[PDB]
RNA sequence: CUCUCGGCCGAAGCGUUUACUUUGAAAAAA
RNA sequence: UGGUGACUCUAGAUAACCUCGGGCCGAUCGCACGCCGGCGGCGACGACCCAUUCGAACGUCUGCCCUAUCAACUUUCGAUGGUAGUCGCCGUGCCUACCAUGGUGACCACGGGUGACGGGGAAUCAGGGUUCGAUUCCGGAGAGGGAGCCUGAGAAACGGCUACCACAUCCAAGGAAGGCAGCAGGCGCGCAAAUUACCCACUCCCGACCCGGGGAGGUAGUGACGAAAAAUAACAAUACAGGACUCUUUCGAGGCCCUGUAAUUGGAAUGAGUCCACUUUAAAUCCUUUAACGAGGAUCCAUUGGAGGGCAAGUCUGGUGCCAGCAGCCGCGGUAAUUCCAGCUCCAAUAGCGUAUA
RNA sequence: UACCUGGUUGAUCCUGCCAGUAGCAUAUGCUUGUCUCAAAGAUUAAGCCAUGCAUGUCUAAGUACGCACGGCCGGUACAGUGAAACUGCGAAUGGCUCAUUAAAUCAGUUAUGGUUCCUUUGGUCGCUCGUACUUGGAUAACUGUGGUAAUUCU
């Protein structure tokens, strides 16, 4: 026996028709828009929605008075709102089933940066992040799918360690300088 | 199995523990002592755990061996020493008085007390035998066993203990209109007035509390321990009031307390 | 001259002898200090000499603003002797471990456990 | 559904017995 | 006297009993030293017996996969019950003695099989199911196979012992010693599985013990079982090539959007790597932190299957000519092969992707 | 995500299976830059096993006359660290595996008023009317004489 953690799970699930012209047309412009890198991202916020759809859809058959209808309702909605998918007027429990996609591809670190014209492209946006230029509050982060909370997105920045907003050049001034 | 067990798997330890999956196969496994071990606390988790005091189990040996820790007044050095329901912890060096209560959710929670309160504890008597010349007998749920007790004392009553001499100053019978608390069971760390007690024979006895609140429930008796007479705890009370709470409301408590804190 | 010493939790054991703390350590363009370093920042806080005081745990975040360590500070030199797992001592070099392995004293105890009284000892 | 005690209400009864149903307490942790 | 739902309970009184293979009553240890030749403070072991804790052991009720090419089964040798015992820690056909003739069975006994340790669980799932659970928690069993005991609170113990069987080591030939289904590692079997590594620092355990010990455990190594995050480029100009909005009867114009291709230019950005020092840690490692170097073409280059239909994508180009061959299935190949063998192109998933098998 | 396509006929509607399609585990082929986790001699042979290790243990408080050390002051019975050995305790846990085992194991449920229990915790421990200011013998380490090719023999 041992000290160790063996659980984990799968983010994603594979679709069941492999080949379908609508299916990879729909998926394919997803992956466009909002730069993503594999058929895989795509799957991935479709899951972690589908999830979100069951939770509800299993609620919506119990009676409204039940104590754990409301409570464990008013939790998820709570988080639908903070992560700024959903608004405070629609937060009733029906709107969720109202969502799609795009509306968590929208609120990723690496759109965010391109929306707030951090980044002129959305996948110099990618890079950017990827990059470590991009950092949000005082802490820098790594990932393009860092999913941003609706009030931690108003300090959303260039991360002063970087060359854009921080004041030191990078290797390639540092060379050219040193030729000069 | 040939013989007795020593060790304890830490996922096996008791729930309320409150130990994690990540830093040992084991867990303390109480010796051998007057609680029952699936229901106590261990010194070790204790001391170093809800307290803080010591990192790890060898900082704690080095605080049982400068015989600081006493529990009900004496000397514990043994590290994983039970202690349980209604004890007393007493650390001279820093005028600290634990006495041990549940929460309102299950666990043991530390319980800070008056140098004075700590004088004495509270026992459930679990049954009486004469023995030897016609001399009766006490037996605590602490397994304190007392001679010459008060013969108006009955099964299920509580007495009040001196911890100095290990003698009966007082004890509260059991009744309906009395105040009890739920010391193992699902309602565990409830507090309540007895409203009624059915009978069985050949079973569990059945009792039914009610709370400040008005809420009602059932356990079976021998979960019941009878705290107080009337409305007023013998005892202090732990911080919360002992009544539990719908989780909902519990929710909002927590985010009043975050627009009221700021 | 950029280095920041904050402390988070803090706690006194009168029981340890020891003033046990956490150590926060703000330190923006530079590696992760080092030990001999902190200590000095954390001594001149406390009043006390730098021997007495231990600090251990220290862990840098994730893009290199912050560490997060512990430390703790013994009343007398003498009680971290008693007090302290032996290790830590030896960081400062107080403390000697001995160098045999463990292959050795297994080896050398299934030996003598082969012999009887005064023999034990003429075995290594 | 009804009488013996205790402070009009609790213990005492039973009503044929089950199944069904709702409720309580008990249901190791992972 | 006290107690239960209920005692042949607990306590009391009477008569006796008391095991030489003996029951209780302390012939013991330490530290302080004090008091009126005497007195005593704290502890450590002990101890019969209550009670308690950890249990353990037997019982209660209900629940298991396939099989009739198993329909009757058990009882002279206990089957079922009775009465008295013996044995045991006690309840009991547990065992003996004596009686009775029972007990089980289509509501599936009895017998056989199971690539059967049982659970908690896992995979898959609309609702219902089906399949799997040797494997880290709980319970059971076992230490080459059987059997039998010492010791003890507790084993019918296997890192105790005594045999027999099977294996195998040493020998001076008389004798002696064995038990990896602990960790490593080796052989064999096989489609199928890691280092003769470092540690008691953590977690707990044991001990006369704060001090010793622990292949329990922890940490490294090997690891595409599997799961999470995630690089292989981004930008700008031009060069056009294009396209959409605006203007013009058209020619054309636009400084307005976009896009590709550029053996086009352009410096900016970084990690991969190399590598000082810190940190990490029992000592190291990794991650993270950070100096120094480190990105323009075959480099610091992505591969695996496919390209008739199912099923996303070629009426290409050259070779083969019912052969070599592909093809899960329908099918393709017999000189213009959209299916073979290849070059070009494009298509699906992507640090993954195919095959076979449950 | 409550889902189906190809295949019998000259063509059609069917019954109907074969094939496809998606997971999941074991194997395996080709490929592989980064980081966090992490299973891993179960299936077949509960087949066999070199070598090393996996269980020992002392406080102030059971026995110290080893000079082994020092050790002081030396008629102090024993100052003090202390190997060994006697004693006490532990070795019944833990670790491994899944051969057997089909109302058996096992799960929930109950009972022990039908029993045993080291330890721990509290109880008891001048309740008995009958050499003690201390009793008897032996044995181990140690000293020495030995044996056997061979041992954790004696
Ligand atoms: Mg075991
Ligand atoms: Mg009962
Ligand atoms: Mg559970
Ligand atoms: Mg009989
Ligand atoms: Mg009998
Ligand atoms: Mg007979
Ligand atoms: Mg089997
Ligand atoms: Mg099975
Ligand atoms: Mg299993
Ligand atoms: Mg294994
Ligand atoms: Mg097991
Ligand atoms: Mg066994
Ligand atoms: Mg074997
Ligand atoms: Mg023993
Ligand atoms: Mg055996
Ligand atoms: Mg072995
Ligand atoms: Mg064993
Ligand atoms: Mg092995
Ligand atoms: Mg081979
Ligand atoms: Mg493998
Ligand atoms: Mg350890
Ligand atoms: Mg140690
Ligand atoms: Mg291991
Ligand atoms: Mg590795
Ligand atoms: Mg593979
Ligand atoms: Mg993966
Ligand atoms: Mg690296
Ligand atoms: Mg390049
Ligand atoms: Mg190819
Ligand atoms: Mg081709
Ligand atoms: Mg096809
Ligand atoms: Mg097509
Ligand atoms: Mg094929
Ligand atoms: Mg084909
Ligand atoms: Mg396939
Ligand atoms: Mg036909
Ligand atoms: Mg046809
Ligand atoms: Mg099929
Ligand atoms: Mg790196
Ligand atoms: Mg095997
Ligand atoms: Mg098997
Ligand atoms: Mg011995
Ligand atoms: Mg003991
Ligand atoms: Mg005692
Ligand atoms: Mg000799």
């Amino acid at each position: 026996p041992v000290a160790r953690s063996w659980v984990c799970r799968k983010t994603y699930v594979t679709p069941r028709r492999p080949f379908e012209k609508s299916r990879l047309d729909q998926e394919l412009k997803l992956i466009g828009e909002y730069g993503l890198r594999n058929k895989r991202e795509v799957w991935r916020v479709k899951f972690t929605l589908a999830k979100i759809r069951k939770a509800a859809r299993e609620l919506l058959t119990l009676d409204e008075k039940d104590p754990r209808r409301l409570f464990e309702g008013n939790a998820l909605l709570r988080r639908l709102v903070r992560i700024g998918v959903l608004d405070e007027g629609k937060m009733k429990l029906d709107y969720i089933l109202g969502l799609k996609i795009e509306d968590f591809l929208e609120r990723r670190l690496q759109t965010q940066v391109f929306k707030l014209g951090l980044a002129k492209s959305i996948h110099h946006a990618r890079v950017l992040i990827r990059q470590r230029h991009i950092r949000v509050r005082k802490q820098v982060v790594n990932i393009p799918s860092f999913i941003v909370r609706l009030d931690s997105q108003k300090h959303i920045d260039f991360s002063l360690r970087s060359p854009y907003g921080g004041g030191r050049p990078g290797r390639v001034k540092r060379k050219n300088a040193k030729k000069g | 199995a040939r013989g007795p067990k020593k060790h304890l798997k830490r996922v096996a330890a008791p729930k309320h523990w409150m130990l994690d999956k990540l830093t040992g196969v084991f867990a303390p496994r109480p010796s051998t002592g007057p609680h029952k071990l699936r229901e106590c606390l261990p010194l070790i988790i204790f001391l170093r755990n809800r307290l803080k005091y010591a990192l790890t189990g060898d900082e704690v040996k080095k605080i049982c061996m400068q015989r600081f820790i006493k529990i009900d007044g004496k000397v514990r050095t043994d590290i994983t020493y039970p202690a349980g329901f209604m004890d007393v912890i007493s650390i001279d060096k820093t005028g600290e008085n634990f006495r041990l209560i549940y929460d309102t959710k299950g666990r043991f929670a530390v319980h800070r007390i008056t140098p004075e309160e700590a004088k004495y504890k509270l026992c459930k008597v679990r049954k009486i035998f004469v023995g030897t010349k016609g001399i009766p007998h006490l037996v605590t749920h602490d397994a304190r066993t007392i001679r010459y007790p008060d013969p108006l004392i009955k099964v299920n009553d509580t007495i009040q203990i001196d911890l100095e001499t290990g003698k009966i100053t007082d004890f509260i019978k059991f009744d309906t209109g009395n105040l009890c608390m739920v010391t193992g069971g699902a309602n565990l760390g409830r507090i309540g007035v007895i409203t009624n007690r059915e009978r069985h024979p050949g079973s569990f006895d059945v009792v039914h509390v009610k709370d400040a609140n008005g809420n009602s429930f059932a356990t079976r008796l021998s979960n019941i321990f009878v705290i107080g007479k009337g409305n007023k705890p013998w005892i202090s009370l732990p911080r919360g009031k002992g009544i539990r709470l719908t989780i909902a409301e519990e929710r909002d408590k927590r985010l009043a307390a975050k627009q009221s804190s700021g | 001259d950029t280095v920041t010493i904050r402390t988070r939790k803090f706690m006194t054991n009168r029981l340890l002898q020891r003033k046990q703390m956490v150590i926060d350590v703000l330190h923006p363009g530079k590696a992760t200090v080092p030990k001999t370093e902190i200590r000095e920042k954390l001594a001149k806080m406390y009043k006390t000499t730098p021997d007495v005081i231990f600090v251990f745990g220290f862990r840098t975040h994730f893009g290199g603003g912050k560490t997060t360590g512990f430390g703790m500070i013994y009343d007398s030199l003498d009680y971290a002797k008693k007090n302290e797992p032996k290790h830590r001592l030896a960081r400062h070099g107080l403390y000697e471990k001995k160098k045999t392995s463990r292959k050795q004293r297994k080896e050398r105890k299934n030996r003598m456990k082969k012999v009887r009284g005064t023999a034990k000892a003429n075995v290594g």
